[PDB]
């Protein structure tokens, strides 16, 4: 499920490199049954495994194999593969619930906004500073008139 | 496998003749350019002749793109020991009156030393003084001439191969297949000729990637035990004592023996010490595991993970995390080659059988095409969106190729033509979408990563919300109405439940 | 490119060898390789260099 | 372990043969020497020291 596994019967594994369709990996530990993985969900479809390496005492080995990998398996929860994939739907009962929750949130937001739309506002706040500026101009004109009278 | 990135740069550029009687060619010369491809792809080079309907192609296979360096020089550094001998004699004549060398005589060999051998090696004809008297071996109050000769040996015979380099330019492997049928491999460099074979001079180009801590590194390797290590090595013959760069020689056969005529040493590599007619020699040569910054086969200095890739002409590699380099295009030049053309193509017609793959992604979508004809390989598929060329065999067989599509529901009509005959094909199937894979612990990159498609990154309203309701031609409205009614019913139910909960919370406190 | 008329100073072609190969690499750059390489239509500054 | 020294810069191991007397004092170098300190008229062997 995780990846491919290399089995050695002659001797231990010194170093080896595996190849895939569009990916490559290399790992070595020194045991008989070694496991080598590429990524999470990188091999999806029909591909051929081409392993090439050399064992101890200067002995090289080459093998070819084609393994059956699952195609319709996404296994995502909070990534971009959720909002873009709808054909396989590995977890069914989900899109209906998501759309229902979105509709509920939209209706709740609309109901909360209507309470303010129908019923302490800018149209009351602005006349305050407007009349303040008017009173400032009136005081300036009064000072100018006093200066003119002097 | 599949093919892409067609060029067709020098079509109809032949000056041939009747061609041995029925149909032959002479030479084709031009110049083209191949763009960068993902590791594990094929770049076909389809030629076009004015007389022949179709021609063969030239596939380029790339497997790994490792970070190697050039080869500034090559030499072998053998292991040496301390060997020396001396002789105690008396004056007894006028040969040892005052000193051993009168003014400049360095030939301190009176046809008695063992220096005239093939296994002796490098040495320095030096001399010193000894003791005199009845206890030292003489019978006259006069100094005695005592000569000494030292050299180096190699009992074991360990051979080392060092190759200094300070460039570290990107490189890759190319498995080229000629249209005639010959398949060979070679390792091109980033601007260095790759030993042009029958005119083909395909080279690789990089991007001059900087290094973090790669200033003084080499690729010293061992032959017997096949042990590799990363450590700063020396330079050419003009070197300094104190680090790597001890007594070397010219060839590998000159490494087992440390004899002259090929071995080079500057000075001060073996010392001499004596107290009383002893002339003992001590060793100052350091082994390979003695200098600083001596790494091993697994090296993780910086972001690069230097591994040991099994490959000819080089055993040094390394691959960091996904880099997604800018460009890795090639440059192919032709000088002279022959290619046979049939020009006897007959009626051929194929069809599509299967279709599958990813979305517009790395591996693409593979489509199986079946053909049937008498000619060996005369086919050229051309369609919108992507162009793919491949080779077939005689008779009826099955072939699988990959194309690039930009739509989930691939339902179009492409044109297929083999040789001179043409036909029409159709594709119908369902595709999926795969993004860039994520990193997992325990896994390390092997060669490199080319590119990952992450352009759109947005949900498409056409593909999304498709299998939720259904498919038809007038049932979509009914489905939308039913879903809306169910949503309104569930909304009313949830509102009633919330009102009941608030009523229960308010009273009965 | 024969002698008696052709002039070159030094260090215009490199040599590399590993095992009785003596391969040579190219360092000569073409005309479209240096900086500030213009074309037939040139509008550098107020001058419009035509042909 | 290459242990460092505190004040050991110019020291020697001059020893006497007849009386077997030892002393620590800075001595001279090879034949090319300077007059003013130890390093006076020397010779090659021990028998060449009596004369
Ligand atoms: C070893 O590497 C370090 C860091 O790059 C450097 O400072 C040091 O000089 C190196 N040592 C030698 C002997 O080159
Ligand atoms: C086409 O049909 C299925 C579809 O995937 C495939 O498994 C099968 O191998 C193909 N047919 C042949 C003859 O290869
Ligand atoms: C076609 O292929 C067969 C078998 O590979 C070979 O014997 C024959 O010569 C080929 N013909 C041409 C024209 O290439
Ligand atoms: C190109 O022109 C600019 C501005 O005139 C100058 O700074 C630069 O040095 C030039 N480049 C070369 C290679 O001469």
């Amino acid at each position: 499920n995780g990846g491919v596994r290399l089995i050695t019967l002659t001797s231990e594994l010194k170093s080896a490199t595996v190849c895939a369709s569009h990916f490559c990996s290399s790992a070595t530990s020194g045991k008989k049954s070694t496991e080598i993985q590429f990524h999470s969900g990188s091999l999806v479809g029909r591909t051929a495994i081409h392993v090439k390496g050399a064992l101890v005492d200067g002995t090289e080995f080459t093998f070819e194999g084609s393994c059956m990998f699952p195609d319709g398996c996404d296994a995502v929860d909070c990534t971009f593969c959720r909002e873009f994939l709808k054909n396989p739907q590995c977890y069914p009962a989900k899109k209906w619930l998501f759309i229902i929750i979105v509709i509920l949130l939209g209706y709740a937001g609309l109901m909360l906004l209507t309470n303010v739309l129908k019923a302490w506002g800018s149209w009351v706040i602005a006349p305050v500073k407007l009349i303040f500026a008017i009173i400032k101009k009136l005081m300036r004109t009064v000072s100018c008139l006093m200066g003119k009278l002097m | 496998e599949s093919c892409d990135e067609m060029v067709h740069a020098d079509s109809k550029l032949v000056s041939c003749r009747q061609g041995s009687g029925n149909m032959k060619e002479c030479v084709t010369t031009g110049r083209a350019l191949l763009p960068a491809v993902n590791p594990g792809q094929e770049a076909c080079l389809h030629f076009t002749a004015p007389g022949s309907p179709d021609s063969k192609c030239l596939k380029i296979k790339v497997k790994r793109i490792n970070l190697k360096c050039k080869k500034s020089s090559s030499y072998f550094v053998p292991d040496a020991r301390s060997r020396c001998t001396s002789v105690r004699r008396c004056r007894w004549a006028g040969d040892c009156q005052s000193g051993c060398p009168p003014h400049s005589t360095s030939n301190s060999f009176s046809d008695d030393w063992a220096g005239k051998m093939d296994r002796a090696g490098l040495g320095f004809s030096g001399c010193s003084d000894g003791c005199g008297g009845a206890a030292c071996g003489c019978f006259n109050a006069a100094p005695s001439c005592i000569f000494w000769r030292k050299w180096v040996e190699n009992p074991h015979g360990i051979i080392w191969k060092v190759s200094p380099c300070a460039a570290w330019v990107p490189s890759a492997v190319i498995e080229l297949t000629m249209p005639s049928g010959e398949v060979r491999t070679f390792h091109p460099m980033s601007g260095i000729p790759t030993q042009v074979f029958k005119g083909v001079s395909v080279t690789y180009l990089g991007s001059d990637m900087e290094v973090s801590g790669l200033t003084d590194l080499c690729e010293i390797e061992e032959l017997k035990s096949k042990k590799l290590a990363l450590a700063p090595c020396n330079q050419a013959g003009m070197g300094v004592v104190g680090k790597v760069g001890e007594i070397q020689c010219s060839s590998e056969e000159s490494a087992r023996t440390i004899k002259k005529d090929g071995c080079i040493w500057n000075a001060d590599l073996v010392g001499i010490e004596l107290r009383v007619d002893d002339a003992v020699c001590y060793s100052k040569i350091t082994s390979v595991e003695a200098v600083a910054n001596y790494s091993a086969i697994p090296t993780t200095i910086g972001g690069l993970r230097f591994e040991r890739s099994h490959d000819s002409l080089g055993k040094i590699s390394g691959s960091p995390l996904d880099i997604t380099a800018i460009r890795g295009s090639f440059s192919v030049n032709y000088r002279g080659l022959r290619l046979s053309l049939s020009e006897i193509t007959a009626t051929c017609t194929g069809e599509v059988t299967n279709v599958s793959g990813c979305y517009s992604c790395m591996t693409g979508a593979k489509v199986s095409i079946k053909l049937h004809s008498s000619k060996n390989s005369t086919a050229h598929v051309r369609c919108k969106g992507d162009e793919t060329a491949f080779s077939v065999l005689e008779g009826v067989h099955s072939y699988t190729v990959s194309l690039s599509f930009d739509h989930a529901v691939v339902d179009e009509q492409c044109q297929l033509n083999c040789g001179g005959h043409e036909s029409q094909v159709t594709l119908k199937g369902n595709l999926i979408f795969l993004d860039v894979p994520k990193f997992v612990d325990g896994s390390y990159m092997q060669t490199y990563h080319s590119s990952v498609p992450t352009g759109a990154n947005i949900p498409s309203p056409t593909d999304w919300l498709n299998a939720l309701f259904g498919n038809g031609l007038s049932r979509w409205i009914l489905g939308v109405i039913g879903v809306l009614l169910g949503g309104l019913a569930l909304f009313f139910l949830i509102m009633s439940l919330f009102k009941l909960g608030t009523k229960q919370v308010f009273r009965s406190r």
